[PDB]
């Protein structure tokens, strides 16, 4: 109730510039857990048209083509495209009621007057209230328009739910003081709607006293527009998986390039009397099993995520500028100030062929050990994890850069790169660009300090 | 799963004994002794940490 | 006094000479009442003749065959002591569901659940028995996951008998559609089924029992495909004429269990053939996902509960000797996972046991598959199997299997202390 | 017991080159099919065909 | 008709569509589903359940 | 059989005499002794 | 198949959790894994 | 059932099971004095005629 009415009047206020009509929503335990609902910081949502580009960027074309350029200094396009991607999303209103409830009961406890066609007893574990405004460009509206949701926790994580507007306005347009009249008129119907992937459903409300009911828009759903909107959604999903395709063809290229005699780049004791025909055969059987279990939550996606940040590109240029310099002169070392890569955070794909349980996202802190130390892979706690002793594993290592290691058991490795040049840029950002922190309640003003406890508007306590 | 039940047993490896099963091979008078291992997971009567 | 019925139950479950058609007939009939009224005289003869030639009781292993006998064979079709045994068994079930809840302190509901649904998990509808026949009437919180997603859309369940719907027969082994018999299971028989598959069976079998899955679609195309069942009026020169007509399988399968002086072999075979039209499906193991009730949801509110049950199957007590070609073994719960039965049924599990011989135990320590090893997500942890190993074969062992299921909710604390317990 | 030490120069030679031929023949039969886009695409297209 | 009997159902020649009327009714119900004719066992169970449900006294 | 006995006794692996048994964390009973005769 | 080493002579270890040992699967377990990889598909 | 110790036996020390050490009735070194089929595992026992 608290955000629905306010954002309804706010979209009535801001309707002139961007014709956004409100969608009053509530979520449940199917969308997210209770712990995730207690600390949800803020919500982002994006209007993207049937052509599939955006509502923030330019109408015709963009400076977001020229697919990847495979660079380190710009490394996507620089931060201007990051500013663009920040300008795509909007920060909609947000309210959590973390307590079990019946929804129609709760609107009866408020001033809202409920009447549905038939009594649907809805009972969920908590409530979070959210309104979304989909932007009709003209007065008319396209059925193959699609939406995006982003749920942000203060750690920096995000979850993306995407769906078409066709299922949102399917039955509704076919049938079709201000705060006092809004309660008296109230709701007309309640409707649940799944996403495009059928992984989560969520309920929408429909008030009759909304200003949506008097705008008299027109609604059409042409099939060739639906045909291209899934094609634009095809490339949006495909940005994660054809990158995994780009890793696998790189392995088959360099192994044909080398000829099958691959070197060692990792510190392992070995044993000569142990057979190696058994080890080579378990390379092929397990390598396909990694492709069978590929996911967005993987090491190679986590390798890219610090690179698509705000201060990543200028710091990456600062890295090579510190390397590519002269040796310190004899006049420098006596009177210049003291001049500054000990260990790096690597991400790892651990596959195991004995039980077919593959671990995708693994933090690894690795460093050069002394006395011609090739590489040694420790945990966050110096555990020296020791999976690569066993015959049952194969492991893939990535760097914060695009350097890439496929390591056989016994620590024998294949050193290659990561090629993303086949991937375009605007789909590379919107899947996993590292978004910046925006200040809210309980946040320090200056950039980073000893942060206090979380807000945690929860149901275990009273609100106060 | 209904077809992959015998697929689980083609591999000849054993499964390691879990912690809650390791809480049952102790007699009622030596469960408090230092010879027990799993006391550091016994923290609350209402949960299984 | 229920000692004679429990002694008959002990000597009929652990005994290795159980008749093999018993496991066939439950997955054949699925506990449908109109299905069972077709086989009434056949079940009557199958009780009395097998009981007179072998002192063990019949159809004790499946729940639906017990209450159906105790209800719709009450017309004197049996001698009175056998129906006294079945009536006493169902009276034991009602006696132990009298004890599990607190009848002195149960009146009125609390947040849509009954007050008894918090004091003990044996009355709570989130708990599901390991061999479920129908679907329960109360599925408000609990979700059923078939392959990847929960089937909370209510349109992936329908079945019809008599219209002979071939697409459910063709994709019977396909797992995203499943077909219920559209009869919701109300709470009392739900409670009784949960008791009979969680207390009275594993206390009286000491986990010697197991669950198998009969590949019924392949089994019927060579069992009832003789024309002696096809060409029937709606011979009997010799016995070998009937043996040649019905095939060799039913002759060693239905050799004494339904052959009487008044009824021949082939007439009894037609009597069993009378109810193949309630065919059902293949066995499919079901993982339910149920968050706890609002009393227990105080700490760890995001904790979901894995609980693996089985659909369209049979809880067996020994290895069938001649059904080994059309049977698939399913160790899925910590109960009914006995490697003797799985090793006698399959060949690879027998290889796994003859490689690791210490895994031949009974107290839940037998390794389940990793789709089922969520020991910190089940409702029945390893002390239940550890108690059911060394339990005596006494009614009070079933009583303590009931009384070890009191919940640890705050209101269950309040209830079970307010009876000074 | 008997273990060599992890130098840099120690390598692993080809496994009599026929298994690497099998890797190449696995690649050429991997190339046709198995995109994992098309399963998601015909799933969502049959979903919008059923609605 | 003859196709679903001979290559799909694999019935012997001693029984035909004249001596069995239920199969003759089921030919037109089989032929409308041209798909799943590689499957032969489910059609056999369909015929088995039809000839079982026909031979009752009600 | 050795690596299983030590995990059944709690003692450590073999790493003029030495201070083998290092002193306990706290004591309210002084020192201790108890020998054995099978 | 056999590796080409650098040192002519192998040495011993002490089984720390720090020195990265090779696998201990002498003759039966590797045959078990090859039979496993044969029967997995 | 009373020969072995069902509350405690799992795992192994050699490839013989742990119940093969606690009792003589669970290891294949002890042969019964009237043999009709030769046993499965003879990795330690060598027969002599």
């Amino acid at each position: 109730m608290e955000t629905h009415l306010y954002s309804d009047l706010a979209f009535e206020a801001r309707f002139a510039d961007d014709e956004q009509l409100p969608l009053h929503l509530v979520l449940d335990q199917e969308v997210l857990s209770n712990e995730e609902a207690e600390t949800l910081r803020y919500v982002y949502y994006r209007n993207v048209d049937s052509a599939g580009r955006s509502t923030g960027r330019a109408p015709g074309g963009d400076e977001d083509d020229a697919p990847a350029s495979d660079d380190a200094e710009d490394a996507v396009g620089g931060d201007r495209a990051f500013d663009r991607e920040r300008r795509t999303w909007q920060r909609a209103c947000f309210r959590v009621l973390p307590r079990p409830l019946e929804l129609l009961d709760y609107l009866r406890q408020s001033g809202l007057t409920v009447t549905l066609e038939k009594e649907q007893r809805v009972r969920m574990f908590y409530a979070v209230f959210t309104t979304l405004g989909l932007r009709c460009p003209d007065n008319r509206l396209s059925g193959a328009q699609t939406l995006h949701l982003r749920l942000v926790w203060p750690d920096g994580s995000y979850r993306d739910w995407e769906f078409l507007a066709r299922d949102l306005l399917r039955e509704e347009m076919e049938a079709n003081a201000r705060t006092d009249e809004w309660k008296g008129a109230g709701v007309s119907r309640l409707r649940e709607v799944w996403d495009v992937q059928h992984r989560v459903r969520l309920r929408v409300l429909w008030y009759v006293n909304s200003f949506w009911r008097s705008r008299e828009l027109s609604y059409d759903d042409h099939e060739v527009e639906l045909y291209r909107a899934l094609d634009a959604y095809r490339a949006r999903i495909a940005v994660e998986y054809v990158l995994i395709r780009a890793v696998r063809d790189e392995i088959y290229a360099v192994l044909r390039r080398d000829g099958g005699a691959l070197p060692q780049r990792f510190a392992c004791h070995v044993s000569r009397n142990m057979s190696w025909r058994v080890v080579w055969e378990l390379c092929r059987h397990a390598l396909a099993l990694w492709m069978d279990w590929a996911d967005v939550r993987s090491c190679i996606i986590k390798a890219l995520t610090p690179r698509l940040s705000r201060g990543a590109a200028a710091a990456a240029q600062r890295a090579r500028r510190q390397r590519e310099r002269s040796a310190p002169k004899p006049q420098e070392l006596l009177f210049g100030p003291r001049n500054e890569p000990a260990e790096q955070t690597w991400y790892a794909d651990v596959v195991r062929c004995v039980r077919a349980q593959v671990d995708l996202g693994v933090e690894v802190r690795a460093a050069r050990c002394p006395r011609t130390g090739l590489w040694i892979v420790r945990d966050r706690r110096g555990r020296l994890r020791r999976w690569l002793s066993q015959p049952e594993v194969c492991v893939l290592y990535v760097t914060p850069d695009l350097d890439f290691y496929w390591v056989l058991p016994g620590g024998f490795a294949v050193s290659s790169r990561v090629t993303l040049h086949g991937l375009a840029q605007r789909a590379l950002r919107d899947r996993f660009q590292n978004f910046e922190a925006v200040l809210a309640r309980g946040m320090h003003v200056e950039a980073g300090r000893q942060e206090p406890e979380t807000p945690r508007v929860s149901g275990r306590r009273l609100p106060f | 799963a209904a077809r992959r039940i015998p697929h689980f047993y083609r591999v000849r490896r054993e499964v390691p004994r879990t912690v809650n099963e390791m809480k049952q091979d102790f007699v009622v008078t030596d469960f408090y002794k230092v010879g027990n291992i799993t006391l550091y997971t016994e923290l609350h009567p209402f949960f299984d940490f | 006094d229920y000692e004679e019925t429990l002694r008959l139950f002990k000597t009929t479950v652990t005994s290795p000479n159980y008749p093999e058609l018993c496991y066939l007939v439950d997955v054949l009939v699925h506990g449908n009442v109109d299905a069972f009224l077709l086989i009434r005289t056949f079940v009557a003869r199958c009780i009395v003749n097998m009981f007179h030639t072998r002192q063990l009781l019949v159809f004790a292993h499946s729940y639906a065959l017990v209450t159906l006998i105790a209800e719709h064979l009450a017309d004197g079709a049996l001698p009175p002591q056998l129906l006294f045994h079945y009536r006493n068994l169902v009276a034991v079930l009602r006696l132990v569901t009298r004890i599990s809840a607190l009848p002195g302190l149960n009146n009125g509901q609390l947040a849509e659940e009954p007050l008894s649904a918090y004091v003990n998990a044996l009355h709570d509808h989130r708990l599901w028995p390991p061999f479920v026949t129908h679907l329960p009437r109360n599925m408000e919180g609990v979700q059923v996951v078939a392959d990847r997603q929960p089937l909370n859309p209510a349109n992936i369940e329908a079945r019809h008998h008599g219209v002979s719907d071939v697409p459910r027969l063709g994709a019977m082994d396909a797992d995203e559609p499943l077909f219920v018999d559209d009869y919701r299971a109300t709470d009392d028989e739900w409670t009784l089924q949960k008791v009979f598959y969680l207390c009275l069976m594993p206390a009286m079998t000491n986990n010697r029992a197991c669950g198998l899955g009969l590949n019924l679609k392949t089994l019927l195309v060579d069992l009832f495909y003789r024309p002696a069942f096809l060409l029937m009026p709606a011979p009997e020169d010799s016995i070998a004429a009937q043996r040649q007509a019905v095939g060799e399988m039913l002759t060693e399968l239905v050799e004494d269990v339904a052959t009487d002086a008044h009824t021949p072999l082939l007439q009894a075979c037609r009597e069993l053939f009378l109810a193949v039209q309630f065919v059902g499906e293949h066995v499919k193991v079901l993982e339910v996902r149920a968050p706890l009730d609002h009393a227990q949801r105080q700490g760890l509110p995001d904790f979901i509960s894995r609980q693996h049950v089985l659909y369209n199957g049979c809880c067996v007590v020994t290895a069938p000797k001649t059904l080994i070609e059309y049977s698939l073994p399913v160790p899925f719960h910590r109960f009914y996972s006995n490697p003797t039965i799985c090793a006698a049924l399959s060949d690879d599990i027998k290889r796994y046991v003859t490689e690791f011989p210490h895994y031949h135990r009974h107290d839940g320590g037998f390794p389940l598959p990793t789709a089922f090893a969520h020991e910190y997500h089940n409702w029945l942890r390893s002390p239940f199997s550890r108690y059911s190993a060394t339990c005596p074969n006494v009614l009070h062992s079933v009583m303590t299997l009931a009384a070890m299921l009191y919940k640890i909710s705050p209101v269950s604390l309040v209830l079970q202390t307010k009876a000074h317990i | 017991a008997v273990f060599f030490e992890p130098h840099e120069e120690n390598v692993l030679r080809c496994p009599e080159r026929v298994l690497r031929r099998l890797l190449e023949d696995a690649a050429v039969t991997m190339r046709g099919g198995g995109w994992r886009e098309d399963v998601l695409m015909d799933r969502v297209r049959k979903r919008y065909l059923r609605q | 008709h003859r196709h679903v009997v001979n290559v799909v159902l694999e019935l012997p020649t001693e029984i035909s569509e004249a001596t069995h009327p239920v199969l003759a009714t089921m030919l037109s119900k089989y032929t409308r589903m041209s798909s799943l004719f590689n499957d032969k066992c489910a059609f056999k169970l369909d015929l088995l359940r039809m000839v079982a449900v026909s031979r009752t006294r009600r | 059989v050795d690596r299983w006995i030590r995990h059944a006794a709690g003692v450590e692996r073999p790493q003029f005499g030495s201070m083998s048994e290092r002193n306990a964390a706290a004591t309210v009973h002084g020192q201790k002794a108890a020998c054995e005769l099978i």
